[PDB]
């Protein structure tokens, strides 16, 4: 679009870093004894309840 | 920003047209009437749409047509001072460890983790709001 | 990989007193010895219960329980061909709910030994349970089901 | 009860038969059987909510009931019925009782719960962690009837507490330790979970050292 | 340190009954400073050396390994000095971004330190976050040398 | 040919199985002659290479086209608009709701394994007298006079009054073909009848899915709750014998291990079958005596062992 | 755990039950209760023996075939009746965390498993040697007492040791 | 000095028969006696004691954070070095001091 | 323009003639800044080393061996093509 920068670009900072430390703590399940996330990606309700 | 309002007017008008059409077949010909989850989301996403383009809309119309938005504008109408732009800044990084402290607090029910991640992301984004206002040290 | 093919929780046995004896097409649970004992042992020529659950696997049935006796002379009043795809519970053990209040084949096919060896809590005594599909040596221990602590004497200090 | 090992067997059939079998013996690898097991057990299990356990791992962890109180009795009910074991303390109503299990001494009960239970669990009944994925979990959410039915039968790496190792009033005295040391509140200030080192030395290096830090900042200059 | 005296509870002592030899308690740590040298009992791998009649417990690894973290703390300067060749007398200190060899064992030793402390506090860290003792265990033996290596490096290029 | 170009869709067993299986052929034949058509159009533009006699002229750059552009969309709205019509009367005969079922079946689905009720039969030709039970049906609300206050809460229930535990959405029968994890639950049916399913599940959601039914459901915790018509209805079975069953929803961990069969056999075994249960008697055992085998000959109750590395 | 008065109580067998762990201690008909101020000294002293504490535990009966027995030790147990010394064989902390269904003596201070089923091998931790299993059978009455002494010396390992 | 005039370092076996009910009766140590003394029998004893070993976990924590200081400033070379090697002493000499302190108590 | 530029004379004293230069570490002259590539290689066998003989010990389970030999073979990896590329002068 011809532009210098994103508009924020503190905040799209902030995107990267928030999308890695967050994928991390998802994966970070598997180092758990039980696991990570048994029910499925979707995630349907009953399975997931505590 | 006539086309940038248009989109988002023209989203909305296909939202607020799916709201009601879903809303409509859904009190009939449903099992239990109104869905009020498909309903709902319809009808705010609707609402997503229509401020985002009421707000384009009060500034296309408060606003000159810029180079931007102008067809056959040269470079040199739209050069000059662009605004400010945040240079180099560590504090995103601490925002995003302090979120992730108060979403492992969240995670495993731990309060005290919670509380610790909530107080660092208070002062992650302190810092960063405050990045380019800290005045010199007054010694 | 805690959670995997070899998991703590999934390979646990009951924690019950009696052992569990899956050989043979019918699986023995909880089968233990309600033999209460004052002393040391308990004496020979007196008749103790032979408790546990004689479990069918196989619907298609293994209901015989011939034999089921060791050195102690196991028999086996009441005796019946209960096991089909369901459980034969010989005796009552302590806590266990009369379920019927009434005479059902008079009792529920109680297996009592006479002894004629001493035997004592916390050993382990074989059993050979035979049905007619095949025989198993069972070790059977000795458990006091709900019975509470007997008074130990009061110590006089020297 | 007829009705009630009836209901029993009725739950049972649709929510644990593939864990072990109708006829209770355990399933081979996936449940043990629960013949012996006792009301005491079958109680405490689904009252803790710990029991209809949806995975194989290291321990199974506590979760909210999936039955109510006259279900979770049904379910006793039968297991009793089927196996004969340990019961539930019962007050003089019929129902599971709890007030009646707090033991008067809690000096005794406090020394027994060291000797025995803190092991384990804590000091002050917080949790601790065990060999390979289990844990002891913290006994501030156990009720008197759930702790006496988790000493009574040993749920899993638990040592099983027989009457006749601790008695009724030894059994009672600790769960009124337990719950005192779970209700009593923290003398001088903020209790840090129970854990004294570790909550103590990060509350320290968080909350003490980031204020004289600060107030360093504050005070001196940079450059 | 009132406020904190007030606010915040430190050794509770009274819920610790007297000790006793039999009683024990899952957490079972020392204060924070001592908290490495504790982890360092505890991750050091169980190596006895059985000489002639004679045992040679895992406690003297840890003995020695003490006696060699206070020996190189106390030499540092002297060894900084003999690898440097630094014998100036140097009255204005260095940015640790200056100094980046030092900056960057300086945070290879922190990160030694915080490894070791949260060894010792694996129990707990294994109780409440979830995770298998033994593999706190032995994320603490490992990262003992993986972790370091890393910081050094780390610290080192973000010096530069 | 007419099986190879199914892609591996059963022959169906029920009128509706064989309407949708002629809707799905003809739906492949679709996206088959679609496919096609793209397909050589992308290696048939992939035969405009840059051409070495191609002089320092570029091509004909012209793109928007709007009379293609209008053309190929309108005919992508057509074909999708006839295969939706198609949809929706095939569709039509999804759950016909006859009011008149000839078997009623209440498919009670349980984590990791599956019972079978019969809650009513009704057969047209004149038989089977015969009803469910629902003694057993006692709810669990909570409207004890008063809770831990002194007064006042008098709480009644947390959901329309009622408890979570409450299962009261679940129906039990007096002949229950309880499938155990070492027993694979064998269905019984009736041929040639209309058999009604009434789907429920007692913990989770999963999925009910005869694969040679061509058709699936998913049994939910409390479907009337949920606004989800659990019954459904088939109206005819023609061919006997066993079909495997599946589970098609995520269960839990033994989700793959929840299969059963749905044995198809004659009126005639029906009525020894039935007769036989009401007698006491399992499901091999009124297998075994209407002469048909007793375990499920599709699928067998695999190793409860947790694999195959496991030492036993 | 009575304040006091009688703390050392005589045991039996049966007290115990498959999956149980109770700690012991040497008591001897002379160490009477503690009414007397003569006793009280003595019980005081059993109490706070650092190697005294032991812990008894009852292997059940279906995995005592799992069992793996000690050169001079194969005797020791009384049937399905283990006792193994408490004091950690690494520092001599308390090992006092049995856990059931896995048959592993976990102590608290540094996180060393011992295989109970096995001779109490350590089988994880800093530990590196067996923990002292003492002699056990039933005297007259049925009481359980020590068979005999540890054949090896209980506590934390020293230099003049292994010999 | 606060703490000392209130302490009795013994293990001297006692009952203790004080205020705190959950520990009554029970065989301890004169040192853990005088130390629930302190906690409960002494008005603000417990916060004398807190603020005591908050101060301790203080001193630990600011002498860690000093030697940081020192050491990645460089403030050890040539003149300061015996400057140095006595604040290693100390900070050793600090770390063993808690430990007997909080040692003190007999817990 | 509320700043004075800065000016120091640091007492300097190894010449850092063979070593480290300005051009790769930009503040070679204001202190320590090279540590020979022999100390880390000798420092990342070692390592590894450690990593491989903490296999010997008291643990049934064999997961924790795989571990260490996973990191062990990183460990061995990276200082056996950091030492090859500078053998070979940095190349591939
Ligand atoms: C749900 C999760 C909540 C997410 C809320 C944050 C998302 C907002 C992003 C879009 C807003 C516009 C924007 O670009 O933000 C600018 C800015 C990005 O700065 P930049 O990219 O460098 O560009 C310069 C700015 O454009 C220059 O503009 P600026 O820097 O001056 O921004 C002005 C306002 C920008 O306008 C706003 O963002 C409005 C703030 C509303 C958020 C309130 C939180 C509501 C959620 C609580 C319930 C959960 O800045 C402020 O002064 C107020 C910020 C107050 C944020 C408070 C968040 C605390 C959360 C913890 C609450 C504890 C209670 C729960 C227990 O974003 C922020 O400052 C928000 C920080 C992100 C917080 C995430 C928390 C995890
Ligand atoms: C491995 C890689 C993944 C790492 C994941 C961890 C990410 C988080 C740690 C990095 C955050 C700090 C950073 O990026 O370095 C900035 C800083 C360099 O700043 P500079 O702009 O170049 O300074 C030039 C002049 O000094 C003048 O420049 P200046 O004008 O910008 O001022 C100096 C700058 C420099 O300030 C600092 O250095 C503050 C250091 C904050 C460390 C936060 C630790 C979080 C724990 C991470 C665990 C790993 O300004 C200030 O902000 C001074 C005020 C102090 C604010 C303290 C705020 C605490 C926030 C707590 C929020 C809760 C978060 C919990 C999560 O880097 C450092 O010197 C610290 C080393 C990195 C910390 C290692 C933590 C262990
Ligand atoms: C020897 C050793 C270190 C072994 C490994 C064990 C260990 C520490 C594992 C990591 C612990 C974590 C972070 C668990 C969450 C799950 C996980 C591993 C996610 C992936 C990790 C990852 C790379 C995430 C990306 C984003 C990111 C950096 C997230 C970090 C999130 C956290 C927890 C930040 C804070 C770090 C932290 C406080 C860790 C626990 C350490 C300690 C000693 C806490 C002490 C403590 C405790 C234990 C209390 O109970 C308590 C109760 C009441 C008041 C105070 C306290 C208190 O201070
Ligand atoms: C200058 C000093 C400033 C210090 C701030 C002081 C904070 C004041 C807190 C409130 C007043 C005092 C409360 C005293 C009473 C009290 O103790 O408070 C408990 C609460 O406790 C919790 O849950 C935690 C709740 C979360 C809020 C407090 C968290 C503050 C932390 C973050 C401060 C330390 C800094 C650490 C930083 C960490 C980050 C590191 C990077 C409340 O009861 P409860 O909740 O039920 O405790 C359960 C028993 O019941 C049950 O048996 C028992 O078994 C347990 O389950 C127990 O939890
Ligand atoms: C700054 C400090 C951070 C640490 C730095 C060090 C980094 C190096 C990491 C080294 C990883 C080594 C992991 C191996 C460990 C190992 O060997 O143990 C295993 C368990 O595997 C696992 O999950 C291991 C997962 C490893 C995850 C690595 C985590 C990295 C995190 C900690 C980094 C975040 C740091 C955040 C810092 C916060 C700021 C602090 C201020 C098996 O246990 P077990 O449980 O007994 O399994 C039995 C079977 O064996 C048996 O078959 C079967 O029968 C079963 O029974 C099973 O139980
Ligand atoms: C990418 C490819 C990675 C490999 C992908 C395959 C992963 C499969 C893992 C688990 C599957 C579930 C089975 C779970 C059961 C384990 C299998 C088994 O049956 O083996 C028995 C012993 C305990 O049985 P025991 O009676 O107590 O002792 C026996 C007495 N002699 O476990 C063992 O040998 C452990 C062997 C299992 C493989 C090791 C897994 C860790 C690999 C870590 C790699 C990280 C590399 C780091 C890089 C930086
Ligand atoms: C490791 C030895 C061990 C000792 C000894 C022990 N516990 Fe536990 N405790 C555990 C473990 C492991 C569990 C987990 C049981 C489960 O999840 O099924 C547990 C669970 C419990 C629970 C359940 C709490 C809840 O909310 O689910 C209570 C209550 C409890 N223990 C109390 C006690 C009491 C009272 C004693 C009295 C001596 C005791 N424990 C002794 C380890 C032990
Ligand atoms: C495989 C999933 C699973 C299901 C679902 C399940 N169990 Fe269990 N059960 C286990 C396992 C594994 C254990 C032993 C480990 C544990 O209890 O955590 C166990 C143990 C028990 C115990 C304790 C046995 C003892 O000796 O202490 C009881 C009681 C019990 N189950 C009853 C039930 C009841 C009642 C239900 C239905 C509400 C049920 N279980 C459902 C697998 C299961
Ligand atoms: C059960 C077996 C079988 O599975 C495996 O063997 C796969 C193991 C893959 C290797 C995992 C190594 C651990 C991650 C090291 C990351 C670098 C750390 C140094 C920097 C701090 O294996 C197991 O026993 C468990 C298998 C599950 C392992 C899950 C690992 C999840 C990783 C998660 C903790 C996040 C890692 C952070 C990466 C940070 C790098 C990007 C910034
Ligand atoms: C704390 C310092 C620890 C100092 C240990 C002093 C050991 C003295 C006794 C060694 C011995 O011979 O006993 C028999 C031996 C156990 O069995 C063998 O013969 C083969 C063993 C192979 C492993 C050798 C590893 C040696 C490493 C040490 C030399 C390094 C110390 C640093
Ligand atoms: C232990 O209880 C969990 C076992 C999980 C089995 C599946 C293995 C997943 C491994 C994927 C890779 C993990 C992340 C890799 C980071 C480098
Ligand atoms: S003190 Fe017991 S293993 Fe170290
Ligand atoms: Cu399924
Ligand atoms: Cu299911």
């Amino acid at each position: 679009i011809g532009a210098p920068d994103v508009a924020f670009p503190r905040l799209n900072a902030l995107s990267f870093w928030l999308f890695l430390f967050g994928a991390l703590i998802a994966i970070a399940g598997f180092i758990t004894p039980g696991g990570a996330a048994d029910f499925g990606w979707t995630a349907y309700s009953p399975l997931t309840d505590a | 920003m006539h086309i940038e309002a248009r989109l988002f007017e023209i989203l909305t008008a296909f939202f607020a047209l799916a709201a009601v059409v879903y809303a409509v077949l859904t009190a009939m010909f449903a099992t239990g009437g109104v869905e009020w989850a498909g309903t709902t989301a319809l009808v705010l996403t609707t609402g997503l749409t229509l401020i985002t383009g009421t707000f384009f809309r009060f500034v296309a119309r408060r606003l000159d047509t810029r180079p931007e938005d102008y067809e056959d504008a040269e470079i040199s109408d739209g050069a000059g001072e662009l605004g400010f732009f945040a240079p180099h800044s560590w504090w995103p990084i601490l925002i995003s460890l302090s979120f992730s402290t108060a979403a492992v607090g969240a995670a495993l029910w731990l309060p005290w983790l919670i509380a610790a991640g909530v107080a660092f992301v208070i002062t992650s984004v302190c810092g960063l709001v405050f990045e380019y206002y800290w005045g010199p040290e007054k010694h | 990989c805690s959670a995997g093919q070899i998991s703590q929780t999934t390979t646990q046995e009951p924690a019950v007193n009696g052992v569990n004896a899956q050989a043979g097409q019918v699986s023995l649970r909880n089968v233990h010895l309600r033999a209460p004992q004052q002393t040391d042992y308990v004496e020979p020529g007196t008749t103790v219960e032979l408790l546990f659950v004689a479990a069918n696997d196989s619907t298609e049935s293994n209901k015989l329980k011939s034999i089921t006796s060791d050195v102690g002379e196991v028999t086996l009043t009441g005796d019946s061909t209960v096991p089909a795809d369901g459980v034969l519970i010989v005796g009552e053990p302590d806590g266990q709910i009369q379920a019927v209040e009434n005479a059902e084949a008079a009792d529920a096919v109680t297996a009592e030994v006479e002894l004629t060896k001493p035997i004592t809590n916390g050993l382990l005594y074989d059993f050979t349970f035979t049905f007619e599909d095949g025989e198993t040596t069972v070790a059977v221990p000795i458990s006091a089901g709900e019975q509470p602590r007997r008074p130990v004497p009061p110590a006089g200090p020297g | 009860q007829s009705a009630l090992l009836r209901t029993g067997k009725q739950l049972f059939e649709t929510s644990c038969v593939s864990c072990h079998g109708a006829n209770l013996q355990g399933v081979p690898d996936r449940g043990p059987s629960l013949i012996g097991t006792g009301e005491a057990a079958v109680y405490f299990q689904v009252s803790t909510g710990r029991m209809p356990a949806m995975r194989g791992e290291a321990q199974a962890p506590s979760k909210p009931p999936h039955f109510d109180e006259s279900q979770i009795d049904a379910l006793g009910a039968y297991v009793q019925a089927n196996g004969g074991g340990p019961t539930v303390p019962r007050d003089d109503h019929g129902a599971v009782a709890q007030e009646s299990l707090i033991g008067g001494d809690v000096a005794r009960g406090g020394d027994l719960f060291r000797l025995n239970c803190a092991s384990c669990h804590n000091f002050t009944g917080k949790g601790g962690a065990l060999s390979s994925g289990k844990y002891a979990p913290d006994l501030g959410d156990a009720n008197p009837a759930q702790i006496y039915t988790a000493m009574l039968t040993g749920p899993q790496n638990m040592p099983k507490f027989s009457d006749r190792q601790l008695t009724p009033d030894e059994k009672r005295d600790i769960v009124a330790y337990v719950r005192e040391s779970a209700e009593t509140p923290s003398y001088g200030g903020y209790g840090l979970g129970g854990f004294g080192p570790a909550p103590e030395g990060m509350a320290m290096w968080i909350i003490g050292m980031v204020a004289a830090i600060g107030v360093a900042m504050w005070i001196g200059s940079r450059a | 340190l009132g406020l904190m005296g007030g606010l915040l509870t430190i050794n509770p002592i009274w819920n610790l009954g007297p000790y006793k030899p039999s009683q024990v308690s899952a957490g079972s740590q020392p204060d924070f400073y001592m908290m490495w040298t504790d982890g360092l009992i505890r991750l050091w791998p169980a190596w006895e050396f059985y000489p002639f009649g004679h045992t040679i417990p895992q406690g003297v690894w840890v003995a020695v390994g003490m006696g060699l973290v206070f020996a190189l703390l106390i030499a540092y300067p002297f060894i900084e000095k003999k690898v440097t060749g630094d014998d100036a007398h140097h009255n204005l200190l260095q940015r640790p971004r200056d100094v980046p060899v030092r900056t960057a064992i300086g945070s290879m030793a922190i990160a030694l330190y915080l490894l070791l402390t949260f060894a010792c506090m694996n129990d707990i860290i294994a109780l409440k976050f979830h995770i298998s003792l033994n593999a706190t265990t032995w994320i603490g033996r490992i990262g003992m040398v993986v972790l370091p290596a890393i910081v050094y490096f780390v610290a080192y290029r973000w010096a530069i | 040919w007419s099986d190879a170009l199914a892609l591996g869709w059963p022959t169906g067993i029920t009128p509706e199985a064989k309407l949708n299986r002629e809707l799905w052929i003809g739906s492949v034949i679709a996206s088959f002659a679609v496919g096609a058509i793209v397909w050589g159009l992308i290696f048939w533009t992939s035969a405009f290479h840059r051409k070495k006699a191609t002089d320092t002229e570029l091509p004909r750059q012209f793109g928007y086209n709007m009379p293609l552009e209008l053309t190929l969309t309108v005919i992508p709205f057509l074909i999708i608009s006839v295969l939706f019509y198609f949809t929706v009367v095939v569709q039509e005969r999804m759950m016909h709701k006859d009011p008149n079922p000839e078997v009623v079946i209440d498919v009670t689905a349980f984590q990791w394994n599956w019972k079978f009720g019969y809650q009513k039969i009704a057969f047209a030709d004149g038989s089977f007298d015969y009803d469910g039970a629902d003694p057993e049906r006692k709810e669990a609300m909570t409207s004890r006079p008063e809770g831990k206050d002194e007064h006042g809460i008098e709480k009644v229930g947390p959901i329309r009054g009622m408890t979570p535990e409450d299962r009261t959405y679940l129906n039990f029968d007096k002949i229950e073909t309880l499938g155990t994890s070492s027993e694979i639950p064998v269905l019984v049916l009736p041929a040639g009848k209309r058999i009604e399913f009434v789907l429920n599940s007692a913990d989770v959601i999963h999925g009910f899915w005869v694969p040679e039914f061509l058709f699936k459901r998913d049994v939910l915790p409390e479907p009337k709750a949920n606004n989800s018509d659990n019954v459904f209805q088939v109206s005819e079975i023609q061919q006997t014998g066993a079909f495997v069953g599946r589970c098609t929803e995520m269960c839990g961990t033994f989700h793959a291990m929840m299969n059963f069969e749905v044995r198809v056999v004659e009126p005639n075994d029906f009525k020894a079958y039935i007769d036989q249960r009401n007698a006491g008697k399992t499901n091999a055992e009124a297998l075994a005596a209407i002469n048909q085998p007793p375990l499920a000959i599709t699928t067998e109750p695999f190793e409860s062992r947790r694999g195959e590395l496991v030492p036993q | 755990g009575r304040p006091g008065e009688s703390p050392f109580v005589k045991m039996r067998p049966e007290d115990i039950d498959a999956g149980g762990m109770e700690t012991v201690f040497p008591w001897r008909e002379s160490d009477g209760d503690g009414t007397t101020v003569e006793s009280e000294h003595k019980l005081t002293e059993i109490a706070m023996g650092v190697r005294n504490p032991v812990m008894l535990i009852r292997i059940k009966p279906a995995d005592m075939h799992r069992v793996i027995k000690r050169k001079g030790q194969e005797s020791f147990n009384f049937g399905e009746l283990f006792a193994y010394t408490k004091v950690c064989s690494h520092l001599g902390c308390p090992s006092s965390l049995y856990e059931q269904q896995t048959y592993r003596i976990l102590c608290p201070c540094h996180q060393s498993q011992f295989d109970a089923l096995e001779f109490a091998k350590p089988i994880f931790g800093p530990a590196a040697r067996a923990l002292a299993q003492l002699p056990i059978t039933i005297d007259e009455d049925g009481y359980l007492v020590a068979n005999g002494d540890f054949v090896e010396p209980v506590g934390p390992a020293f230099w003049e040791r292994k010999s | 000095v606060w703490l000392t005039l209130f302490f009795d370092p013994s293990m001297a076996h006692v009952t203790y028969d004080g205020v705190y009910q959950p520990l009554r009766g029970v065989q301890m140590s004169r040192a853990y006696e005088t130390a629930l003394d302190i906690s409960f029998e002494v008005r603000g004893g417990l916060f004398v004691r807190q603020v005591h070993h908050w101060a301790a976990l203080m001193f630990a924590a600011s002498i860690m954070v000093h030697l940081a200081r020192i050491f990645f400033t460089g403030a050890f070379r040539r003149p300061r070095e015996a400057n140095w090697v006595i604040g290693s002493l100390l900070l050793i000499l600090a770390m063993f001091e808690g430990f007997f302190g909080y040692s003190l108590p007999d817990d | 323009m509320s700043s004075t530029q800065d000016r120091s004379q640091l007492d300097p004293e190894v010449e850092r003639h063979t070593g480290v230069d300005v051009e790769d570490v930009p503040s070679a002259e204001w202190g320590w800044s090279h540590m020979p590539i022999g100390v880390m290689h000798i420092g990342g066998l070692l390592s590894a080393a450690f990593l491989l003989v903490m296999m010997r010990g008291n643990h049934v389970g064999h997961v924790e061996d795989w571990f260490l030999i996973g990191f062990a073979a990183v460990i061995v990896a990276l200082v056996g093509r950091n030492w090859w590329l500078r053998r070979r002068g940095w190349i591939r």
